[PDB]
């Protein structure tokens, strides 16, 4: 959050309308959650063996 | 029982003790980034009038801060003994003399010894510390081409942790011909320093003749061709009559009107007198008032009034001629000659030039940068360059520098650190531990990890190469002979010297009484 | 191809900051005259600028619009040593 | 000497100066003050 | 690749060449409304 | 006008430094102030004004010319 | 700009990490006399009902002094 308004104070200064730089954010952020959400897999089709390998992944992540 | 007094504060045994090291911890640290070439500036702000300065010598810094720790005081005056003496290598005083308690406070602490055991482990490391560095000095001044070349090398060291560290380049030979023109003689008040507004710091020249900021007369011309340069000590100005202490006794008004002519007629003889020796320009040390101002228009001589005590010698020195008084005598005092007087403008303010001159024996450096905050620290950073400079000439021992000469003592400290028995061995140990501290600094000042130059740096010496230090700028192990860096040896002995005895100090002090102040 | 052509890349986009202000200043678009600035500059070698009379983009030489170089000349040389000598303080100390 | 590019050029450096409106016979009077005194080695002017 | 080589240590010089940034560009933007001969004068 | 602006946020100035539309709106206030006076003194209809200085002396003048002589404003454009 | 309100002590630097480390030296220093046979006892001074504890243990010398640093609650 704090790197898009340290983007936007840049914008600011150059004169630009603060509405006009929250409408790019808002249409970019859509662009980026499409992209992202093509390029995962689905891990559903594992077994309940697998399925327990993928949990223990995301685990020591969060640790 | 209170004996003392009220707010007496007074601390005992370790009380006492650990005051003086953590005051040179919070010391030492100030002026710990400053060391280096790749060293920070620090900005001294003072609580009144909102002067700010822009300063990287040790010395500077510690006399502005106030200080109220006794033991910080022990530091700071070390730091203007060192700027007195020499004026460079002050921040490594400080540094160097806290690293000596660092050490020290562990010795104390994990081994258990007793501070003035510690002191006697000191007095024989060090003197096999300045046995091991006067061998590696190397003899100079025999060669007037080696002679020329060595102060070059250390100009580039001093400015290295200066701002004027990337036009020092051009800068070296900035320095080394002022000292030169000396000709032999060891004084900076022959040398002038002008601050300037605008350009860049590289536009800095160096100045052929003596160049002092004065003006002309009124009515006199700005450039006469080969004019003859006189200063005289006495002033133009109302004399009463001769010694003072009198007064006019005037009967009738008639003898009145001869008599204020009778005092127009004696500067006006005086100036005959000077007049016989045919000088082109005359320079006075104090205001001249308008009266003799006039019979130099007539007689074609120059003006020059309000000279500074400093300005006086070192106009007599360039043009080769001597402060005439008396004027009496025209066969003593022969004077020299300029070629060029024409005056030129720096920035808006102009500034009188000479030129072809007969002896430079004064020098003037004329510097320009952006802000005064530059210029303040372009004058300090060729005080301590010139300084060093200057006792070059009459000390002609000089030795490597960039971390090498730290080195270089400590081989020795560790050689004879073995044949001595007794648990004051482990405080000799650690003062060759404390001069591994400074080129230490010099890799973290300059982003490269610390403990794989240093031990790279050890080994290498106690394989017989002494020629081998520390490369910043490829961040490896270079050979000083070829990068140039050289220092003299005054100036480590200084170093050495001044830390370990005031390391000396503070591990004597059991006891710390405060007075109430006033 | 180094950090050093890294750093002139914010160089060039720092010296923007004066025809910005010359739109900022008389309500035009900021962007919108740099967008024509660059179209403009890269074919015309010289005199392609802003003009406060017309409001928009046209030739300078033309409209008699000059600077002396000595007043461009020190603004450069006078801002590169000021920040030379502003990023090198680590720390600002009480003085007496 | 000349009239044309000196002119123009102490105009324009007047800019945002309320001068700039008074800039009509005030662009001739900076130009033919530094006029009257003419060097070849580019002396700084003095404005003494 | 970590652990390794060195570590940054006392970052303060970081945070006050900011505050010197930050704090000389603010003197900057008053001035810049000055800036061309749309500026505007200021009274002291 | 409206509430007070902050006092030198990261600009480090020891007085009082106001910004935008503040300025030219206490600009006007200034003038406006002083004119209230002049306004009724314009024309034969114009009425004389008296000043007082507190001392228990009274000062009549008609034109704004003393009137904005002995009357102390402080304010820059005013 | 300051975020924390009045009287918010706050160390982002140097300080924080020399605090934490000393504050840590004067706990362990006081403690460390007491280590082994041959150590001496230590004295606690109450400040309420002038009520005098001498103890060995450490457990009861770090909660009766008051510490304010947190590294030393630690
Ligand atoms: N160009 C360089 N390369 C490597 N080391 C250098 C260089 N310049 C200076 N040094 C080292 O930095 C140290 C401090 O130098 P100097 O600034 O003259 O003293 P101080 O920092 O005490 O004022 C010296 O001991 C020297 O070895
Ligand atoms: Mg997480
Ligand atoms: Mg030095
Ligand atoms: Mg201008």
């Amino acid at each position: 959050a704090s790197a898009l308004l340290d983007q936007a104070l840049e914008l600011i200064q150059k004169g630009i309308h603060p509405i006009k730089i929250a409408n790019g954010f808002d249409e970019a952020a859509k662009l980026a959650i499409s992209k992202l959400e093509e390029t995962c897999d689905d891990i559903s089709a594992s077994n309940d063996e697998l399925f327990r390998d993928f949990l223990l992944r995301a685990a020591k992540t969060s640790l | 029982v209170q004996i003392f007094g009220d707010q007496v504060t007074e601390e005992r045994a370790e009380n006492a003790r650990l005051s003086a090291f953590v005051g040179a911890i919070a010391v030492g640290d100030l002026v710990k980034s400053t060391l280096g070439p790749k060293g920070m500036d620090k900005l001294l702000q003072s609580a009144s009038s909102n002067t700010c300065m822009v300063t990287n010598d040790g010395a500077t810094i510690l006399k502005s801060i106030p200080l109220d720790n006794p033991a910080a005081k022990v530091l700071v005056n070390i730091s203007k003994v060192q700027d007195d003496e020499v004026g460079d290598g002050t921040t490594s005083v400080t540094v160097l003399s806290a690293e000596l308690l660092r050490e020290a406070e562990k010795l104390i602490d994990q081994s258990k010894i007793h501070p003035q055991t510690i002191i006697e482990g000191y007095r024989l490391a060090s003197a096999a510390a300045l046995d091991a560095l006067t061998k590696a000095a190397v003899d100079n001044s025999h060669d007037k081409t080696m002679f020329r070349e060595d102060l070059i090398h250390i100009a580039k060291t001093t400015l290295s942790s200066k701002i004027l560290s990337q036009d020092k380049d051009h800068f070296a030979e900035l320095a080394t011909n002022a000292i030169l023109r000396l000709k032999g003689s060891t004084n900076l008040e022959h040398i002038q320093i002008i601050k300037i507004l605008g350009g860049k710091l590289s536009d800095s020249f160096l100045d052929e003749g003596f160049i002092l900021a004065k003006k002309f007369g009124n009515n006199q011309p700005k450039r006469i061709e080969n004019a003859k340069i006189l200063i005289a000590n006495t002033t133009l100005d109302t004399d009463k009559v001769k010694i003072f202490g009198t007064k006019f006794k005037v009967d009738s008004t008639a003898k009145l009107a001869q008599l204020e002519k009778a005092e127009r007629e004696k500067m006006k003889n005086k100036i005959a007198k000077i007049s016989k020796f045919g000088i082109n320009t005359f320079i006075n040390r104090q205001l001249i008032y308008d009266y003799p101002e006039q019979l130099f228009t007539d007689l074609g001589i120059n003006s020059i009034e309000h000279a500074d005590f400093e300005g006086v010698e070192r106009l007599a020195l360039v043009t080769g001629g001597e402060v005439v008084s008396t004027f009496d005598e025209p066969s003593k005092c022969k004077l020299g000659e300029c070629d060029v007087i024409e005056e030129i403008m720096l920035g808006e303010q102009p500034f009188l030039k000479f030129s072809g001159c007969k002896a430079g024996e004064a020098c003037t450096i004329v510097l320009r940068g952006a802000t005064d905050q530059t210029l303040d620290e372009a004058e300090r950073s060729l005080h301590d360059a010139l300084s060093v400079l200057s006792q070059t000439t009459k000390e002609t021992r000089t030795v490597l520098g960039g971390g090498c000469a730290e080195m270089v003592m400590s081989k020795a400290v560790d050689t004879e650190a073995q044949n001595i028995d007794g648990k004051k061995s482990l405080a000799v140990e650690a003062f060759a531990r404390a001069l591994r501290q400074l080129p230490t600094i010099l890799a973290d000042n300059a982003g490269f990890d610390s403990s794989e130059l240093v031990s790279k740096l050890r080994s290498s010496i106690y394989n017989g190469i002494s020629t081998s230090g520390l490369d910043l700028n490829n961040g490896t192990i270079a050979d000083m002979r070829q990068l140039g860096i050289v220092e003299s040896y005054k100036l480590k002995r200084a170093v050495v010297s001044s830390a370990s005895e005031a390391a000396e100090v503070l591990l004597r002090v059991d006891n710390i009484i405060r007075a109430r102040p006033r | 191809e180094g950090v050093q052509a890294f750093i002139w890349q914010e160089f060039a986009s720092a010296l923007e900051v004066i025809p910005t202000t010359l739109a900022e200043n008389a309500g035009l678009n900021s962007i919108k005259v740099v967008t024509e600035l660059r179209s403009k500059h890269e074919n015309g070698e010289l005199n392609d600028g802003i003009s406060v009379r017309r409001s928009g983009t046209t030739n300078t030489y033309e409209e008699h619009i000059l600077q002396p170089v000595l007043v461009s000349t020190s603004a450069i040389t006078l801002a590169s040593e000021c920040v030379k000598s502003i990023l090198r303080i680590d720390d600002i100390a009480f003085s007496r | 000497s000349d009239r044309e590019q000196l002119v123009r050029a102490a105009s324009t450096s007047l800019s945002s100066k309320i001068v700039s409106q008074y800039s009509s016979f005030l662009a001739p009077l900076a130009v033919d003050s530094v006029l009257k005194i003419s060097d070849e080695n580019s002396k700084n002017v003095d404005l003494n | 690749v970590p652990s390794n080589a060195t570590f940054k240590n006392k970052e303060k010089p970081q945070e006050v060449r900011k505050a010197n940034i930050i704090a000389a560009r603010s003197v900057a933007d008053a001035i810049r409304t000055s800036l061309g001969p749309k500026g505007m004068d200021k009274m002291i | 006008q409206l509430f007070n602006n902050s006092r030198s946020d990261t600009l480090f100035l020891g007085g009082e430094k106001i910004s935008g539309d503040d300025i030219r709106n206490q600009n006007v206030l200034a003038t406006m102030a002083v004119a209230n006076v002049v306004k009724s003194s314009l024309g034969p209809v114009g009425l004389d004004k008296m000043l007082v200085d507190d001392i228990g002396d009274f000062t009549v003048t008609n034109d704004g010319a003393t009137i904005l002589s002995l009357l102390d404003v402080q304010h820059p454009a005013g």
